[PDB]
């Protein structure tokens, strides 16, 4: 859930 | 009379405040296109959400949260953090929103994109009235601070530690505004007034949404990720 | 490092006028109990209790010097704006951290358990809880409470306030006093007057659950008697 | 509108 966050979260 | 500390703080949260509002193509507006104009506000959305998340994670503290927290404080700023954003870039002589650089919006476009008025008008009412207070780029570096880390968020686990990180961000502030304008005791009241505001235009903005499931309309499914219940 | 005379007046005059209504409301409602009357009969015992805290409320708001200065219609504004939040104020002096239950009568106490065998949803039930908990822990006493709710009500962005400008302008020598006050009774907590308006943040939230509270009544069959209706619906 | 409140507006 909330993957548009979470990725945006472990991205880099 | 600054301290050493919060002076170079404010200045690296500005920095970054930039260095994220600085860092794409998006379907065009229009010129059924209304269909064509919804596609382009969320896109405009996500855009946001992009810098607002990469903001945070540069704000001092908010890693020390974990990953659930995190979550959950960025669920409910996203849209508040928007409308902060989307009011300090208000021009008020064209009575328009300005997203990007160049792209401008009235009052008027919001409504061939296709949102009824009951949202449209205490989104620029609130632009406005932030223009009355005048801020500068320090304080809405602060304020936004102080919008994450806001402990009463709902599916909080550990309010004590946000609150803790909070403190020190209403401290820098306080003192800001203390120096940059001394007889206007009322200003830092005056600011944190508009967080009770944004709470406000964070229920119309629900309420907006909710309405888009009867009018026929989805969200990008990233977006409704954040927004539907 | 002291109030002025001006200040002091103010206060006190708030003090006893909550004093007075907190009072006044003083002087029986549908008892406490299952059954279907049994349940609807809950439903009754805390709306009425409802009623009495919303008059509690209006009466004290007439007393607050300057308000029935505005418009009727103003008035009218503010206080269905106002009186859910004055509530679930007043409902944390109410609140006992130890078992987590809220005093009303005298020796009356709710439990969550309570609140929801009343037709109340937890949505609502969980958070009516922890802003009680949160605010009782910030340990505001009588001026306080008294200029805080005071400030509340003076809240220029109500929905439909005809007067924006006057209503700000009421609130301001409030916002002045409550600043003025924790100043001299907690000098070295520089934070208490931000932690205090942290809570109207708080507050406005909370005002929205509650309308998803009182909407989810509807599709439930449950009507609002027509004061809390008048304000609510 | 809003008649019951009103009235204890007025109420004294
Ligand atoms: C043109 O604005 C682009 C979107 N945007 C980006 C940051 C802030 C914004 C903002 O306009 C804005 C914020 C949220 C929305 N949502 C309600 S929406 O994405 O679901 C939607 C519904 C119907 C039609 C289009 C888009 C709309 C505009 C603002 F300022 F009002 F908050
Ligand atoms: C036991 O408390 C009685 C009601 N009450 C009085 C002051 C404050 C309260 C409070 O419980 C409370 C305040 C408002 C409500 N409303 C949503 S209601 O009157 O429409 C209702 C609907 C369904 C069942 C019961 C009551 C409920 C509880 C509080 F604290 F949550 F705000
Ligand atoms: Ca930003
Ligand atoms: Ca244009
Ligand atoms: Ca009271
Ligand atoms: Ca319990
Ligand atoms: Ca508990
Ligand atoms: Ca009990």
């Amino acid at each position: 859930d909330h993957q548009l966050l979470r990725y945006l979260l472990d991205k880099d | 009379q600054l301290t050493a500390a919060q002076e170079l703080m404010i200045q690296q949260l500005v920095a970054a405040q930039l260095q994220c509002n600085k860092r794409p193509k998006v379907t065009p507006w229009p010129l059924d296109a209304r269909q064509q104009r919804f596609a382009h506000f969320t896109e405009l959305a996500i855009i946001s959400v992009q810098e607002i998340v990469d903001f945070a994670k540069q704000v001092p503290g908010f890693l020390q949260l974990g990953r659930e927290d995190q979550i959950a404080l960025l669920k409910a700023s996203t849209i508040e953090i928007m409308l902060l954003e989307t009011a300090r870039r208000y021009n008020h002589e064209t009575e328009c929103i300005t997203f990007l650089k160049d792209f401008t919006y009235s009052k008027d476009d919001f409504h061939r994109a296709g949102l009824q008025v009951e949202f449209i008008n205490p989104i620029f009412e609130f632009s406005r009235a932030m223009r009355r207070l005048g801020l500068d780029d320090a304080e809405y570096a602060l304020l936004i601070a102080i919008n994450i880390f806001s402990a009463d968020r709902p599916n909080v686990q550990e309010p004590g530690r946000v609150e803790a990180l909070q403190q020190p961000y209403v401290e820098a502030l306080l003192s800001y505004t203390r120096i940059k304008r001394p007889q206007d005791q009322l200003r830092f009241p005056r600011m944190l007034m508009k967080l009770v505001s944004l709470r406000t235009l964070s229920s119309v903005h629900s309420e907006q949404v909710f309405a888009l499931r009867l009018q026929d309309k989805k969200l990008p499914p990233l977006l409704s990720e954040i927004w539907d219940v």
